[PDB]
Formats: structure tokens, sequence, C-alpha cells
């Protein structure tokens, strides 16, 4: 349920693995264009673990699939992003997140 | 009335209600600020007095009745025709009157406030009509600033009622200002009233206005005015390359812009029209002009994805083609010399056209015109003719703002009024008729 | 010359503020009054703060700050309305506080810090919220008794402490007497543990205090349970329920240490 | 300006340039109109492009009044001619749009029945042209944001479209996109019978599929040819053009047909569920116009064009980055400068109120709901707010407000609340504290010292939403305390400065507007103990410099302060007495 | 501006006087300056009575008579630390029967027709304390068992002597110098 587009290119060999952190900048927004979270904004790089269920599910795969240095658009359907629920006070029910994520390194 | 009783035979006193009603409200007028504390405070005395007489006696619940029996009616009209023209003009003054006076029963006094709680629930139920939507929020605000148990006896959906006045009736501060209310009285925060009203009006982002910061974007533009007109002396292929020498992905918290293409101008006026002068617009945010940003084709404020071999946003050391075809509208990119599969098509050639080039902070680009103006890095398509050789056989080829307004010292400003329009550009012949 | 003093300083720009303009806010004459009093009362400031100050061992540092935040909690939940997530978290606050060591060892830090009085204005919040329809939140009141009997055993200083407040407990002591297994957290359970086995304090006890006990009791001895009947039980003319709680907190008021106090 | 024209106006903000003030002007006791402001003018043009707003009461021309719907009556919108027949009459054509848009589906699908009625995404409106009102000079359809075409003669012709035609790399064409600003039909082409009937009057009706973006109109109950195909997420406005030959010209009628929704359960969402016809009072009719103002930035951005040579071409270079702060209207899908809200009263006061509704849902340490609010109203909203000397008072201070509720009342309230306690830990350094810092008795600095009483404990969790984690939500978020501690110094500073010169121009526009809000986070700042050693020396050689130097120009206590702001000084030596008196307590303490 | 704000303060309807720690502060303050309190000759006790004149007028020239009588009449004759220090404010004005502030305080009484004052003076005068029985035999039992006081006053018997002692001061300097107007008014 999530498709990886690129808008920059990364090196292509280095792919995160199990155990192995992330740290990325995203610029998440809605389908309707607006944003309602970046890293970029806190100036603040977001680390998370692969395969320990730390974040939503399509920003787990969006950031599995992307390389080393790679910059790419992160669109997660409703079911691997918050579900008919949503965030509460963010993220309204049944909603598409787009994520502008690049992986800047692999720790 | 409501029983269907003959009108003449029904005694209706509007008027001496209505004058009752003034002498009433004028009775329960607040005092002035302007008067000395000593008045001020024995008005207050006074009025504390009165009201509390009056809700003993048990004039709020009469003063309920008379509403109620008013609203039964749906409209001024629909009172007009039960009971007669004369009710029907004054059953809006009526509603409004009582009201009021149920506002000023009601306001600075705690107990009267809390014996209203009861009733709160039946005034919330006719939040939605028009002819009452005032009175009733400015009761509803008395109450809850003034009684804690308003804010402990409202509930859900009299939150979400309050909340959709908002997008029915519109933008109206005096609804946020009961929201605010309901979330703090008397330095005591109601946690279920805070997390109701976040969560039920935030996430919809379509009530309250939206903030954003928003790099400024600019755009420049060469001197030369290309366009297409029936017996013309103007070439209708047109070519010229935007090449990278630096960019900067992320030199504030937003995206850096990068847009790339042909702009149109309405009618025969050197201005760039949809557009306006200054802002975050650039090319492709409107339909007047048509950019390439590398992974997208702009139009309108809308983009879609195009594809290209090795497909990225517009890098460091890239060079764009950009190709115009007047004979048959269609404005197409090449990337690096490869095609670019995507093109605009079937636009409006009846204004002028010129390259554009529409950037934030973070650039460094460079203008290859073809002839002395820089050399092409790909070679131009069959048929098309460089941009440097559009221009004027008398005026100097030159890149400048787009807009007629730049950065210098406000008194070395210089105002510009309405510019002349540029009929001469295209030469149409016309010799007299012999 | 120059004024060299935070407190010279104070004092002339506050006259100096007053003489130059007719200030319009009472809240700014208020607060320019206090400053300047408080710049010519040095001395009061120590009189105020010093009560107010406790000296800790550097062993239990973390401890006493722990403890702190606790009670930082519970101070914070006073100024917010009464819930379900309020109710867990103070309960929360009270089981850290009476599981932590500060609580036993420090008595005297505890009565400083007026951490019996921030429980008695919670109790007071939500015994006023809800009086007539039972008592809404039962759960937290009986956290809050049971928290202050513990705190009345600890201490016979805190004892005292608890008992200057035993009149508010009276008149709120019929909230959860015909409810069981709530017996031993209650206001009447709370005054009856302020007074429990101190010769002092039940001499001390008043005349019209025993009367509104006396008043409550011959209340219940003439009318019957409400609640109970509403859950059915059979309607006998008066209250055995509650009759015997407040025969028992007069047990505990004529009876201290063995002997009778006749007073 | 008229045509062809170039001026220069010069408010004399440096008096040297003006050229002619000294031989006369400066003499007769005239003034520069920007004689001693510390920041340029903001300068205020004439609009170019139209745009639409609602038909005033008092224009002279266009009348709009609302019919309510009865049980048998779709309600509607009647747009009458004052003036018809008179002298000063306008013939041009005006064009009218309803204020509130149909949203098309993100994306697209690939008697009557209240199943199809609940299920269905189609919406309908319709507009009877009036009699006598000629019809080939009345358009009816639908209009988007991008409209801003004011022409005398308008045709379907010459409206702005473009075609994106996407294709693969082979380069056959898949797929082929049409798109336009302005989809509308014309009543005169649309009369197959034609002339004017009586029995009622042209009854063009539009109707929207939200679903599948198709455009189709019905015209007298028989569908017209013409068909539009709009993009997925497209909003469109219900628009009529019409050139005025009757004093009645077209009527908006808001009912519905069958199995097709009415306009208002697509219009608002309250309504989605409801088939009854309603037009509430948010919606009303707009017509284009240019009686609108725009705002001159006071900064450019700054573009250094210049040709290294005939090889390399023209040179754009810019690298200083600059910002503006977007006030978006979410129903007309148009976003403004914040700042032009100085002169766009209902909007500002709109805002102000949000901002105050924004402080109070996150009162008394909501932390989850200032979590939430984190996502509105950001870092670098709240710091461009903060610094920016051009916003309004009103929103400056709002801003201000939210900034310190968010992320620093909840800790500022747990040292006030514990700041009136002294649990003195008994240590080396608790020994090591002394009343006087050298043989000589004079007084150190306020605040500056070595403290050991127990204070609280500061902790901030980031507020991030891709996490599904949930113990966030306790502690207040967090933001970047070392530059809010030094913009505010530097603020402070240039405020001290600029407002003893006493300025026509503070920040806000009013000394209170400048002051109180800055005062107050500064305050707060001090009362969480962010300002260590050099800090709080800097902020106390600003407060009174004579008092505080280290063992001229006034300081903030002598430089004759506003009531409201005398209030924050006063709060402040407050905060520096209470100081004092823990540092004695201290020294008692390390005595004992 | 000081005393107007108390007197703003007072004047303002509440349902309770409220305890403020800056009139009982300031109160006191004042009440101090005018008293300042072995042969003295008919000089010295001239001038100290001339400075009182000038202590006592440095108040009453400012609304002290109006702020202490509006004190008293706000406080709806409840006996507290507020009453405490109006009724020795009130003392200290008028110490040496002070026939500027006994006029001042007539006239402003007469003319605001204030019933409140002497409803409050006859409640504190109904809630003022005598010797108890019952509380002095506790307290010897008490003090018999060996528990000792913590508080050696052992105010339990007579509450307030000294609030007594200054209401009926107050009363009586109301009158002293044979006031006639005071003594038919009251």
């Amino acid at each position: 349920g999530v498709e990886i587009e690129t808008i920059s290119p990364g090196d292509g060999r280095t792919f995160p693995k199990k155990g192995q952190t992330c740290v990325v900048h995203y610029t998440g927004m809605l389908q309707n264009g607006k944003k309602f979270d970046s890293s970029r904004d806190r100036n603040k790089p977001f680390k998370f673990r692969i395969g320990k269920q730390e974040v939503i599910k399509g920003f787990e795969e969006g950031a599995a699939q992307m390389s080393l240095g790679q910059r790419a658009k992160l669109t997660c359907t409703p079911d691997v992003a918050y579900g008919a629920t949503g965030h509460p006070g963010v993220i309204p029910p049944n909603a598409t997140l787009i994520f502008d994520v690049e992986l800047l390194n692999l720790e | 009335l409501s029983k269907k009783a003959k009108a003449s035979t029904v005694d209706l006193p509007i008027e001496s209600v209505s004058l009752s009603l003034q002498d009433l409200i004028g009775y329960f007028h607040p005092p002035d600020e302007h008067l000395e504390h000593e008045d001020k405070q024995n008005r207050l005395r006074a009025l504390k007095n009165r009201q509390n007489l009056f809700q003993e006696e048990g004039m709020i619940n009469l003063v309920l009745e008379c509403i109620d029996r008013l609203h039964v009616y749906s409209s001024a009209a629909h009172f007009a025709d039960v009971a007669g023209r004369e009710a029907g003009e004054s059953w809006k003054s009526i509603l409004n009157s009582l009201y009021e006076l149920l506002a000023a029963l009601i306001r600075g006094n705690r107990k009267n406030c809390a014996q209203f709680s009861g009733s709160l629930d039946w005034l919330i139920s006719r939040l939605e009509r028009l002819e009452a939507s005032s009175g009733i929020l400015e009761v509803l605000h008395c109450v809850l600033v003034e009684s804690p148990e308003a804010l402990n006896i409202i509930k859900e959906g009299h939150i979400k009622s309050i909340i959709s006045l908002l997008d029915k009736h519109g933008r109206n501060h005096k609804v946020l200002d009961v929201l605010c209310s309901l979330c703090v009285c008397h330095g005591v925060a109601v946690r279920s009233n805070q997390h109701l009203i976040c969560d039920n009006l935030l996430p919809g982002r379509d009530l309250l206005l939206q903030t954003r910061l928003v790099n400024h974007v600019s755009s420049m533009r060469p001197n030369i005015f290309l366009g297409v007109s029936e017996g013309s002396a103007q070439y209708k292929k047109w070519y010229y390359e935007l090449m990278v020498d630096h960019t900067e992905p992320f030199v504030t918290a937003e995206a850096t812009h990068l847009r790339v293409g042909w702009a149109s101008t309405e009618g025969y006026s050197p201005y760039p029209g949809g557009g306006e002068e200054w802002g975050g617009n650039g090319v492709g945010d409107d339909l007047f002009s048509y950019g390439f940003d590398g992974l997208h084709l702009w139009s309108g404020c809308i983009a879609r994805t195009v594809s290209s071999p090795n497909q990225h946003l517009l890098r460091t050391d890239d060079v764009i083609s950009c190709c115009l075809d007047l004979s048959a509208p269609s404005i197409s990119f090449r990337i690096n010399g490869q095609p670019v599969q995507g093109m605009f098509e079937n636009f409006n050639i009846d204004g002028l056209f010129f390259p554009v080039v529409s950037f934030s902070a973070g650039i460094k680009v460079r203008f290859l015109l073809g002839g002395r103006h820089g050399e092409f890095k790909f070679l131009p398509p069959p048929g098309y003719a460089p941009c440097y050789e559009a221009v004027l056989p008398k005026e100097k080829l030159k890149v400048e703002h787009s807009r007629e307004y730049k950065q210098e010292r406000t008194y070395t400003r210089d105002l510009l009024g309405p510019t002349v329009s540029l009929t001469q550009a295209a030469f149409t012949p016309i010799p007299v008729d012999t | 010359k120059k004024s060299s003093t935070l407190q010279q300083l104070i004092s002339e720009t506050m006259v100096r503020w007053a003489q130059e303009s007719v200030i319009e806010d009472p809240e700014l004459v208020r607060a320019m009054f206090v400053l300047l009093h408080r710049q010519y009362d040095g001395i009061g400031g120590l009189v105020r703060a010093l009560p107010k100050t406790y000296t800790i061992n550097g062993v239990s540092v973390e401890d006493t700050i722990n403890l702190l935040a606790s009670l930082g909690q519970i101070r914070s939940l006073l100024s917010v309305r009464m819930g379900k997530e309020e109710e867990k978290l103070m309960i929360r606050g009270l089981g850290d506080i009476m599981n932590n060591k500060v609580f036993y060892q420090h008595p005297n830090l505890m009565r400083a810090l007026g951490m019996h009085e921030t429980v008695m204005e919670v109790m007071v919040n939500v015994l006023g919220g809800g009086e007539s329809k039972e008592i809404t939140f039962p759960k937290m009141v009986a956290n809050c008794c049971r928290f202050l009997c513990y705190f009345c055993r600890i201490s016979r200083q805190n004892q005292k402490a608890m008992f200057d407040h035993l009149s508010y407990l009276l008149e709120n002591s019929s909230v959860g007497l015909a409810s069981p297994a709530m017996r031993g957290s209650t206001p009447l359970d709370v005054a009856a543990a302020s007074v429990m086995d101190n010769n002092e304090l039940a001499l001390a006890l008043r005349e019209p205090d025993l009367e509104k006990v006396v008043r409550y009791l011959a209340g219940c001895g003439l009318q019957s349970c409400q609640m109970l009947v509403s859950k059915g039980y059979p309607d006998i003319g008066w209250n055995p329920v509650e009759g015997e709680r407040y025969l028992d907190f007069l047990r505990f008021a004529v009876f201290c240490n063995g002997e009778s106090v006749e007073e | 300006l008229g045509v062809a024209q170039v001026g220069r106006m010069n408010f004399g903000k440096d008096v040297s340039t003006l050229k002619y003030f000294t031989i006369c002007g400066l003499q007769e006791g005239y003034e520069p109109f920007a004689v001693n402001t510390n920041r340029d003018i903001t300068m205020w043009l004439s609009k170019r492009l139209p745009q639409f707003l609602q038909v005033p009461s008092n224009h002279e021309h266009i009348e709009v009044t609302r019919i309510d719907g009865t049980i048998d009556s779709s309600p509607c919108l009647k747009v009458t001619q004052k003036s018809f027949g008179s002298q000063n009459s306008n013939t041009d054509i005006m064009f009218y749009r309803l204020s509130m848009p149909i949203e098309c589906a993100e994306v697209f699908s690939k008697r009557d029945d209240y199943d199809f009625l609940m299920q269905t995404s189609t919406y309908y409106y319709s507009v009877r042209i009036f009699p006598g009102q000629e019809p080939a000079n009345v358009w009816v359809g639908w209009i988007t944001s991008d409209f801003h075409q004011y022409d005398t003669g308008f045709d379907l012709d010459r409206v702005r479209t473009v075609t994106v035609t996407l294709g693969d790399e082979k380069g056959k064409v898949h797929e082929s996109i049409k798109r336009s600003n302005c989809y509308m039909v014309c009543a005169g082409e649309s009369m197959s019978p034609g002339q004017g009937r009586n029995n009622n009057g042209l009854e063009i009706g539009c109707v929207v599929d939200a679903a599948s973006g198709l455009l189709t109109f019905i015209a007298n109950g028989k569908e017209l040819s013409t068909y539009y195909q709009v993009e997925p997420s497209t909003k469109l406005f219900p628009a009529v053009f019409a050139q005025a030959t009757s004093p009645n010209v077209f009527q908006f009628e808001l009912g519905r047909i069958k199995n097709v929704m009415p306009l208002s359960a697509g219009l608002f969402k309250s309504e989605h569920k409801n088939p009854v016809p309603q037009c509430p009072p948010r919606l009303h009719v707009q017509f284009l116009s240019h009686v609108l103002w725009s705002r001159m930035p006071n900064q450019f951005l700054k573009v250094d064009v210049s040709r290294i040579s005939e090889r390399q071409g023209w040179l754009v270079q810019c690298l200083d980055p600059l910002q503006f702060m977007s006030l978006h209207i979410p129903e007309e899908n148009r976003s403004v400068d914040i700042l032009e809200l100085t002169e766009q009263e209902e909007l500002l006061k709109f805002h102000y109120h949000t901002l105050r509704l924004y402080s109070a849902v996150c009162a008394l340490g909501n932390h989850r709901v200032a979590h939430a609010l984190c996502s509105h109203v950001d870092e670098p909203q709240l710091l461009y707010a903060i610094e920016n000397k051009y916003m309004p008072g009103l929103l400056r201070a709002g801003y201000y407000d939210l900034l310190i509720d968010i992320h620093l009342s909840s800790y500022a309230t747990a040292r006030l609340m514990m700041n009136n306690e002294y649990i003195v830990p008994m240590t080396e350094e608790t020994k090591s504290i002394t009343l006087f810092p050298d043989e000589n008795k004079k007084h150190g600095l306020p605040g500056i010292g070595l403290s050991t009483s127990l204070r609280p404990r500061m902790q901030f969790s980031s507020p991030s939403f891709v996490s599904i984690s949930n113990e966030c939500y306790q502690y207040s978020p967090e933001f970047p305390l070392d530059i809010l501690k030094s913009k505010t110094i530097q603020m402070l500073t240039e405020a001290v400065k600029e407002g003893s010169l006493h300025a026509r121009d503070p920040v806000g526009g009013t000394t209170e507007f400048l002051f109180v809000p800055l005062i107050k986070l500064f305050y707060t700042l001090l009362i969480m103990g962010i300002f260590h050693n050099e800090d709080l020396k800097h902020i106390l050689q600003l407060i009174e410099p004579s008092v505080f130097k280290e063992a001229p120009k006034e300081g903030l206590l002598q430089m004759k302060l506003p009531e409201p702001v005398k209030l924050q000084m006063c709060l402040l030596l407050q905060y520096l007495c209470d100081c004092q008196v823990r540092h004695r307590i201290e020294a008692i303490v390390a005595f004992s | 501006q000081l005393i107007l704000l108390f007197s703003r303060t007072a004047l303002t309807e509440k349902c309770k006087l409220e305890e403020d720690f800056l009139y009982m502060a300031y109160a006191d303050i004042m009440a101090k300056s005018c008293h300042d309190e072995e042969v003295k000759s008919f000089e010295e006790k001239e001038m100290e009575k001339q400075k009182l004149l000038y202590q006592q007028a440095r108040l009453h020239d400012r609304g002290a008579a109006e702020m202490v009588l509006q004190t008293i009449s706000a406080s709806k004759g409840e006996t507290g630390p507020m009453v405490a220090a109006t009724l020795k404010l009130g003392i200290a004005i008028l110490n040496g029967g002070n026939s500027t502030v006994q006029q001042k305080m007539l006239d402003y009484l007469k003319e605001k027709k204030d019933v409140g004052f002497f409803q409050s003076l006859a409640g504190l005068m109904q809630s003022c304390s005598v010797l108890d029985l019952n509380a002095f035999e506790r307290q010897n039992k008490a003090e018999g068992l060996g528990m000792v006081t913590e508080e050696g006053s052992g105010e339990k018997v007579l509450q307030d002597d000294e609030f007594t002692c200054d209401l009926f001061r107050f009363l009586q300097l109301l009158c002293e110098g044979h006031n006639s107007d005071f003594q038919n008014y009251l």
C-alpha cells in the first residue's frame, strides 16, 4: 500500500536492515497539500529502529525500500497510516499521508 | 392562536409587550464605566437585588415560555399568517428583546446562571435558527462565564452543535469566545471540553484560517517578447536552455523552488498575466505560465508527474532545454539532452510568450539563449530558432525581473503606472486598399 | 549618590512612579505597594521563608526529588476539573507518596509542604461536586481519606495539624457511610483518626462539634436510608448503618488510651 | 500614476535626501512624514488582478436578496440591477460566483431513491434567467479559484485552457488532461426551442459528479451536449456571468432534482447526508471587482543578474533566504500575506480570537493538546511571528501567548508553585555558599551565584506525528530554548534603544504591543531559569545599568513605561527579590 | 493613592471581607506612624500633642477616617485580622479625642446613611468573647496530665481581649470630649 518516487538519487547499494537505526528528515503532507509534520521545522533529525514497530507502517516500508542518501516521496494509504480512527487533533479520519523523506545516515 | 381561535377574539398585546420589554431592558441595563466607583458599586448592588428578586419570583421561566411560544412559529411570515401582519413585523423584535432581557437577567448573577443550567440543554437546541442565534449565543456566553455548572453539564453534542454553528453561519469570533469559556472557567480547566473542542475543530482545517511560511519566489525573464498572430512576421518555433550552476535542496525548513519554462502575457501588454507580483507563486502556478521542476509539469498551480530517464529534481549541473511551437501550441522539455515524455498542448496563443525561470533562494542558474548570449550544450531540434534571434533590431537583450518592482531603497524606488501595449511586437503589414 | 542596592532602587522607583502619575490600575497600585513593603520589611521575608525551609541529607536527595515531583503533580491537579484521568493521576500520586520513604522519615517536611491541605482541597472539590447525587468519583475520595488517616497515624503533630480542620469533616461526614467496602475511607473516619488516642486533642474537642454528630445520629435514628431503599432494602424507620458510624466516632471521641475522658 | 508615468515619493526618513525641504519646508515648521521612524513605511498600491468579494449592501448597481425556501419552493438568491433604465447605469458584464466550492474526490473511481441519494456524490444547482433578460448575455456554470479575468466582452472561446499530454517512453500519448479555470455554458445556445417562455424562466441546471468529475448541464429538462471532465481534487465555485438587460437578471436556485443531491450537501460537511435543500447564511453571492489594495513587501529577494561572457550567457544568482507568513482562507482556496491583516479588520479579529482559542485549549498543562497544536502552529511560524517587526500588535500578542502556553507555561507554573519552599540538600557546595562574595559587604548581582535548593526537573518531549508511541503526551513539547533566549535578549536590547527615541512607529503600533509581550516572554524565561551568568548580567544591565554594573543610557525602569509594562517590571523586581531571599535562606542553611 | 485603593476595595460589594495582607500590613504601618509609642514639662507635653496632631493629620487629610469606617462596614460583623487592624488604625487616628477626625467620621456616616456600619458594630460586639470555665478547666487538666501547651498564651479563655479592648476604646474615642453628636447618634 506504499509506493516510492525518487526526488534525488541515492547510492543504490546501502539499504536499511534489521536492528539498524534510520536517521531521516521528513516533511509530512496530506493530499490536500497541508503540512502537518516536519523534522526540518524542528532542526532535529528523526531516528527510529527498523523492525521495532516505532513508527507508522507506511513510513517503515518506505524507509526500508529507500537507500542511503536518497530523497523519496512516500504516499501512505490509511490502512498503513493511522487507519480509520486517525490521529486525534492532527490527522483526519481515513487520511492518506504524503512524506518527503531523505535517508541521511544508517547507524 | 395556536388552538386556532379567531384572531380578533384573541387579544395580543404586541405594542404593550414591546414597550414593557424595552422598559425592562433599561431597568436591567448594566451601569456605565465612566461613572465614579461609588455610584457604580451602588448601581451594581441595585442590579443584583433586582435580578435576585426577579429570579425568586421566577421571571426567567416566564421569558422562556414566551420564547417557546414564539419559536412555535417558524418565521415572521408564518407568524403573520397565523395571527396577523401587526404581530408579523414585531415577531423578530420581540424575540430579540426577550433574549436581551434574559441575558440581562442572568448576567453577572452566579445563582441565576446556576439555576439556568437545567434549561441550558433546551437553549442550545435552537442555536441553528437565524432568528435567535445571536441572542442564544449571548445567553450561553453569560451562563458559561458565570456558572461553573454550565461547563459541567455541557456535553459532546452541545460542543459539536456550537462548532457546526461556525461552519453553517460562517466565521464569528463570539463562537470562539464561547469555546474559550468552555475550555477555561474561573482558572479551572475542563480537560474533557478542551479535548473535545480540539479533536472536533482542529483536524478539519476548513473553518479556522491556516498559517504557513512560504519562501519568496522571484521570476526572471529575457527582453524578448515572442508571439503568434495571423498575417504577422515572427517565427513560430523557439528554443533556449537553462543550466543550473548550483542549487541548494534545503536552504530553509521548506524545499527550494526552481521551475523553468515559458509564460504568456494577457493581451499585448508586457505584464505577466494571471499571477501576483510578489509571493510564493512561480512558473506553472497560473494558467499563463508553463513550468518544469525536473519531475513535474506545472500549469495552473497543479502538477503532474512526468517520466524521464533518471528522473530527479533539478540538481547542480543540469541542462534543461525548452521548446515552444506556436504553429500547433506545444511546449516540450528535454533534460540533459534526453526527451521528457510530456508536453503542454492547445494553450491560449492570443498573448505574447517569453522564457521565464522562477526560483526561491539558494540557486545559481544561467540562461543559454543562443548566439553570443550563450552556446547551447545540446543541438536544437530541427526547425527551431534560438531565442536570441527574436530581439528587436534596435534593442539589447538582457535578463531582468519579470515583475516591475525589485529590492532597492524606498525613496529611490520607481513607482510605475500602467504600461502602453506592445502591439508593435507583431508587425502585421497593412497597406491601404486600392 | 547612585542606588547601588536593589532594595533602594526598588523603593525609589516605586515612590517615583506613584508620585509622577496617578495610577489607574488597582492591580498596578497593589503590586507597587507590595513590592515597596517587601523592600521595607526584609525581616518579614525571612520570617515567612524559614518555617518553609527544610534541610535533607545528601543520601535522600533524589528520593525527595521524586516526592516533590509527585506533590507537584497533585498540586497541578488542583487547577483542573475532576475527571477519570485526573482520578487516575491523583490515585497514582498518592500511592507514590505513601510508598515513598521521605513521607515516613520527614513528617515535618510533609507538613511544611502543605500536602495534607492540598489533599483536603482536592477532597473538598470532589465532595462539593455532585453532593446531591450520592458522590461522584468515590474511589479517589476513599484514596484521599486513606492517605489522610495514614498521615494522622504517621506523627502526633501531623495529627494536630489534621485536627485543625476537623470542623469541615464533620458537616461532610455523611458521604460514604452507607456504602460498604468504603469503611475506613470516609471523612468521618478521617475525623475519628484525627482524635484517635490523643488526650490533648480529645480535651480540645469542643461541644458544638459533638452536638453536630449527635444531630446526625438523631437523623439516622429518625429517618431511613434513601440509598438503601432505592437499592431495594426493606424500609425500616431508622438507619443502623450510618448510626453505627456516628456511634464509633463518638466512641473514639469519649474514650482515649484505655481511660474515659469525662469532659 | 497615469499610463507610462514614473514617480518617486520621498517620505523624508533620511532628511538629507529631501532636496527642497530646507529651502522650503524646514523653517516653516513642517516635518518629514517619516521624521523619526525606525523602519520603512509599509507601502500600499492598487491591486491589478480582480478578486471575488461579497456584494456590498450599498452597491449602486448590484442588489442581492435571499429568498428563503418554503415547502414547495427552493431557497433562492436573486441578483437585481438597482439603477437600470437611468443615467450612470453600468452595461458591462458582471461576473458572479458563490462563496463556497464543490471539492471533487481525491481519487477518481475506476419517489427519489433514498439509498441512491445517500450513496451518491452528485450535486445540483440551477439558475433561472428571468423573463426580459437576454439569455445570450448570460453564462451559467462553474469556475475555479484561478479565474481573475475581467473583460468587457466575455466569450467561451477565450477561456484559459491547457492540455497536458503525458506520454510513454516510445512516445504514445497514454493520457491527455484538459485543464481550464472556467467551465460554463451559454443560455442563448442552450435554447433549442428558443425565444422567451413565461410558463417558467430559462432554467439551466448544473450537475457535478464529485466522484467522476463530470460536469453536465440540463436546460429546460433536456441534457445539453456540452460536458466537462475535470481533474481530481478540483474545487469548483458555482458561477454566473451575465450582462444586465433588465432589472431582474437571474436567480440562483439551490434545489435538487431526481436522484441528485442538493448543493448544500456538498458545500457543507455537516449537511452531507441531508437531502433537503438549504441555503445557510455562510453561502452568499460574490462578484469580481477591482476595488482592493495590495501591500508592497518591505523586503524583496536579492537577485544578481549579469552576463559573464558570450560563452556563458546570463547568470541569475539568489543566495539569501527570505520568507513571509501566509494566511490561507480555507473556503475560498485563497492565501494572503499575514501582514496584510493590518488593513483587514474582520480577518484580524477572527484570527486573534483563533489564537486565543489555541491558547485556551492547551491551558493549564494540556500537553496532548499542545502537541496537537504544534502541527497547526510550528517553531518557524512562532519564531517568525516573534521576531517580525511589521506584525500587527494583536497577532504579536497572540503569538507570544501561544508560544508561552505551548512550550513554557507548564514548567514556569511548576517552578512558581515550588518557589516558596526551600528544601536545601546539605552538600559540600551548600557549605561553600556564603552571604557575600568577598570580604567587602557588597551584594552580588541577584540570581547570579551557586544555588543548591531542590528545584523541579525540566523535561520536554519532541512532537513527532509519525511515531505511534504515547509516552510523549506527558511533558510539554520541546522548543529551541537557546535560540529563544538569544533572540529575546537581542530583541530587548533593540527595544530599549529604539523606544527611548520615542519613535512614531513601535512594533505592533503601540509601546504596549512592543513591550508587554516581549517583557512577558523574558519574564517567563527568567522564571524558568534559562538565563545563566552572562545572560543574567546583560538582562540586569538592561533593566538598570547603574545599579547592576560590574564592580549614559537609561534602562527600562526609568524610560517612562505604560502601566501594563510597569506591572511586568514589578513582576521582574518581585522575582529578583525572591532570588535574593532564596540566597539568604541557603546561606543560613550553610552557616547552620 | 494607597488610602484610595483600600477605600475602593472596602466599598466594593463582596459577600465577605477578604483577608488582604497589603491592608493588614499598611494599616499597622499607618497606626504606628501615628502613635509612635519620667515627668515631662508643659512644653514637652504640648510638643507631643502637636506632633501627634500632625501625624494624625497626615492620614485623616487623605481619607483614613472614611477608610476605617468603610472597612468596618464591609466587615458585616465578622471578627478577624481585618477588623483587628482597622480598629487599631481608628484608635491611632482618634487618640487624644481628635475633634477633626470625629467630625469627619460623623459627616461621612450621616452623608452616606450607612446602616451597615452600625450593624457590623453590633455584630462585632455579639461575637466578642468572654471568660470560659469549660476551656479553662480543660486546659488545666491538659497541663495536669503533663501535656504542655505548644502555645503558652492559652488564648482559648478570653479569645481576643486585645480586639475587645480595641473595639470599645474606638467607640469611647468616638465620644471623648463630650461629643454630643456621636453620643446621640450611637
